């Protein structure tokens, strides 16, 4: 069973933070106790809750209140509710449940903090330099830089057509201007980068898409 | 109180097998029932096998099925987990980990504090640096991008300098990302005015010292 | 002994197979934690005969001890074309099943484990016959106990064991005699007995004697941290060998070395306790499980 949660959400401080788990069609949220974590860099999941129903729930060990646990039959979803957002809840949020012999968990959320607004990234893709293609190698660097919050879905293109092998991406890490920078690498053949018209670096932040292409011919 | 250690970083060439320890004070570990959850770098968190202490029956994952193996040492309190037939995809942080439902009486660890397990075949290489030249794509309204590629090198750090330390403002150097190819690659660039790229000098200076080697390159407009 | 009914014998687990939400509390079911699977047989004025053997097993307890097997199928869907393999069964049964219950168990009459089943969001009926939207806050996460009974572990053969009853043409799912006069119906609460290579044998009467012991079967270890249960397997009997140091009454001490200062535990010899026997048309044999059920019994006037 797939779990999915939203790759990223954000909200003000002072106001409520509201994280969903949708569980897939065959199974329904009623069965299960509901596992929810919080996850910040460098450290292990932190356990913060689970919950079943309004009696059969419980708080994890130094785990403030403002943390609490629902669900929504409709939707089939596991909620996680954080009241009065603070600075140091910004983390990332997994979602649990415990159906069979297996721990299944959601893709996570990367929760931020709204500290303040909302910059669009800057997207510069290089092509490969002729030292590298001299070297019989080529590398494409696609550079997202200025953006708020921090979370970024790189999708790379040769001829409109998808690619995902070669492909290394960077996590979002926060430049010294407090905004935030992600880096994604494209490895090709020397006859690979000549042998197409045109690559793309399309990076997608808060829903909105920006692509730069390049062609060896230049 | 329950304390989770788990044993240090490893390096493992691909196809062999990796080892991690859990070792457990603070509570005997027979009475506990140790599971494993593995997080690749910037990614969500799997479940790869558990032991039911109740049952008495091992469970893995089926996309491991095979290559996951768990033991335990009941007499130093120690669960280990072993990974055969180790691919470059295997590189993570593996955690042991303690049901947070049953053992809600525990107001210690429930997670240990990780092991990172890195698959490569590499030794001690060191990088080569390409440039990363602004033509006039690199610009928007007076603001223009250039770097460094510093790529496949191994292991970890390298360090990158811009004009020997000089140049800090616009300056970001990004984590290094492990390639299918068992190296490590990163780059480092820096926004400055468009106008400048004529009248100043762009020199990053890349430092790897697991292999004894400096590299200065001049990054300079292309034709 | 009050709390100690909870110091359960074997494993001690009271789940369904398929509902493991339970889990923490129900495998094991001890001193602490609620079970929804369990707790029914402990209210006063219900299950009267496993409150008087309740140190003795459960079915679900039976069943993840090896003693009793599951059905082909496991667990029937009321809610299909059939629900087949209990439909027939179960209608003979003269259930009340409480509200916001998935599940329903019960000893089949091929001496296994049936089980009846309900969509995740259904409660069961009032008769355990179909299935009724929810009506309560969330459900239940284990199975509800249709038959009042206990089990215990034995190689007594009862191949050759079979329903006897005076006068009875059908008793259950079971038709003992053709009968071709008109007849007498009722809902009659009949006990039964299940052997090693039998199927349910129904009983004009309900004959049981126990023979208590002091083996270690028979006594509930426990120590306070607040109650939690300890297994008798670490203490050392007199003259023997133990991986930790235990007391107990003067039962325990009759057999097990005694220390009264160092203990980590103490043991109770559980009274009630022992091996149960049963008389089957004038033989006394060891079942694997004895209980009652209120069945349709249709007998000759």
């Amino acid at each position: 069973p797939v779990l999915t949660q939203p790759p990223s959400s954000s909200a003000s401080p002072g106001e409520s933070a509201r994280l969903t788990c949708t569980l897939p069609s065959d199974i329904s949220v009623s069965s299960y106790n509901i596992y929810w974590y919080q996850q910040k860099p460098g450290s292990p999941p932190r356990f913060l809750l689970y919950y079943y129903s309004d009696s059969d729930k419980g708080q994890g060990s130094g785990v403030p209140s403002r943390f609490s646990g629902s669900k929504d039959a409709s939707d089939n979803t596991g909620i996680l509710l954080i009241s009065g957002l603070q600075s140091e809840d910004e983390a990332d949020y997994y979602c649990m449940i415990w159906p069979s012999n297996a721990w299944v968990f959601g893709g996570g959320t990367k929760l931020t903090v709204l500290g303040q607004p909302k910059a669009a990234p800057s997207v510069t893709l290089f092509p490969p330099s002729s030292e590298e293609l001299q070297a019989n190698k080529a590398t494409l660097v696609c550079l997202i830089s200025d953006f708020y919050p921090g979370a970024v879905t790189v999708a790379w293109k040769a001829d409109s057509s998808p690619v995902k092998a070669g492909v290394e991406t960077t996590t979002p890490s926060k430049q010294s201007n407090n905004k935030y920078a992600a880096s994604s690498y494209l490895s090709l053949t020397p006859e690979q980068w000549k042998s197409h018209r045109s690559y793309s670096c399309q990076v997608t932040h808060e829903g909105s898409t920006v692509e730069k292409t390049v062609a060896p011919t230049e | 109180q329950v304390q989770l250690v788990q044993s240090g970083a490893e390096v493992k060439k691909p196809g062999a097998s990796v080892k991690v320890s859990c070792k457990v004070s603070g509570y005997t570990l027979t009475e506990l029932s140790m599971h494993w959850v593995r997080q690749a770098p910037g990614k969500g968190l799997e479940w790869m096998g558990g032991f039911d202490r109740e049952d008495g029956e091992t469970i893995y994952a089926q996309k491991f099925q095979g290559r996951v193996t768990m033991t335990e040492d009941t007499s130093t309190d120690t669960a280990y987990m072993e990974l055969s037939s180790l691919r470059s995809e295997d590189t993570a942080v593996y955690y042991c980990a303690i049901d947070p439902i049953r053992y809600n009486w525990n107001y210690g660890d429930y997670w240990g504090q990780g092991t990172l397990v890195t698959v490569s075949s590499a030794s001690t290489k060191g990088p080569s640096v390409f440039p990363l030249a602004p033509s006039s794509k690199s610009t928007s309204g007076g603001t223009a991008a250039l770097g460094c590629l510093v790529k496949d090198y191994f292991p970890e750090p390298v360090t990158v300098s811009w004009n020997s330390g000089a140049l800090t403002s616009g300056v970001h150097t990004f984590p290094a990302v492990l390639q299918s190819s068992g190296l490590y690659s990163l780059s480092s660039v820096v926004t400055v005015p468009s106008s400048s790229l004529g009248t100043q000098t762009y020199i990053c200076n890349v430092n790897h010292k697991p292999s004894n080697t400096k590299v200065d390159k001049k990054v300079e407009p292309k034709s | 002994e009050d709390p100690h009914l909870r110091n359960r014998p074997g494993k001690g687990h009271n789940y369904i197979d398929g509902m493991t939400q339970e889990d923490a509390t129900c495998k094991p079911v001890t001193y602490a934690g609620a079970c929804s699977s369990f707790d029914v047989l402990l209210e006063k004025g219900k299950f009267p005969l496993f409150q008087s053997y309740a140190h003795h097993r459960t079915l679900l307890e039976a069943v993840h001890d090896t003693i009793i097997a599951k059905a082909d199928p496991p667990s029937c869907d009321l809610q299909s074309a059939h629900g087949n393999p209990c439909m027939k069964e179960k209608l003979v049964m003269k259930t009340h099943c409480p509200n916001d219950y998935q599940s329903a168990h019960y000893l089949n009459n091929d001496g296994k484990m049936a089980s009846v089943k309900c969509p995740p969001k259904y409660e069961l009926t009032e008769d355990c016959n179909f299935c009724r939207q929810m009506t309560g806050a969330s459900l239940k996460k284990g199975s509800y106990p249709l038959q009042d009974l206990f089990c215990q572990s034995s190689e007594d053969d009862g191949s050759k064991l079979k329903t006897k009853m005076k006068g009875v043409c059908e008793v259950g799912v079971q038709a003992l005699k053709k009968c071709d006069g008109q007849l007498s119906t009722a809902h009659e609460v009949v006990p039964f007995a299940v052997f090693k290579n039998s199927k349910k044998v129904y009983l004009d009467k309900l004959d049981l004697k126990t023979e208590e012991n002091l083996l270690p079967d028979s006594f509930v270890c426990f120590e306070h941290k607040e109650l939690k249960s300890f297994d008798i397997s670490q203490c050392p009997k007199i003259g023997g060998h133990g991986s930790k140091k235990c007391t107990g009454d003067a039962a325990f001490c009759s057999a097990y070395e005694c220390t009264a200062q160092y203990a980590n535990a103490y043991c109770s010899h559980a009274n009630g306790s022992g091996i149960v026997q049963i008389q089957v048309s004038g033989v006394w044999k060891k079942p694997l499980c004895v209980g009652y059920e209120r069945v349709v019994v249709k007998r000759e006037l």
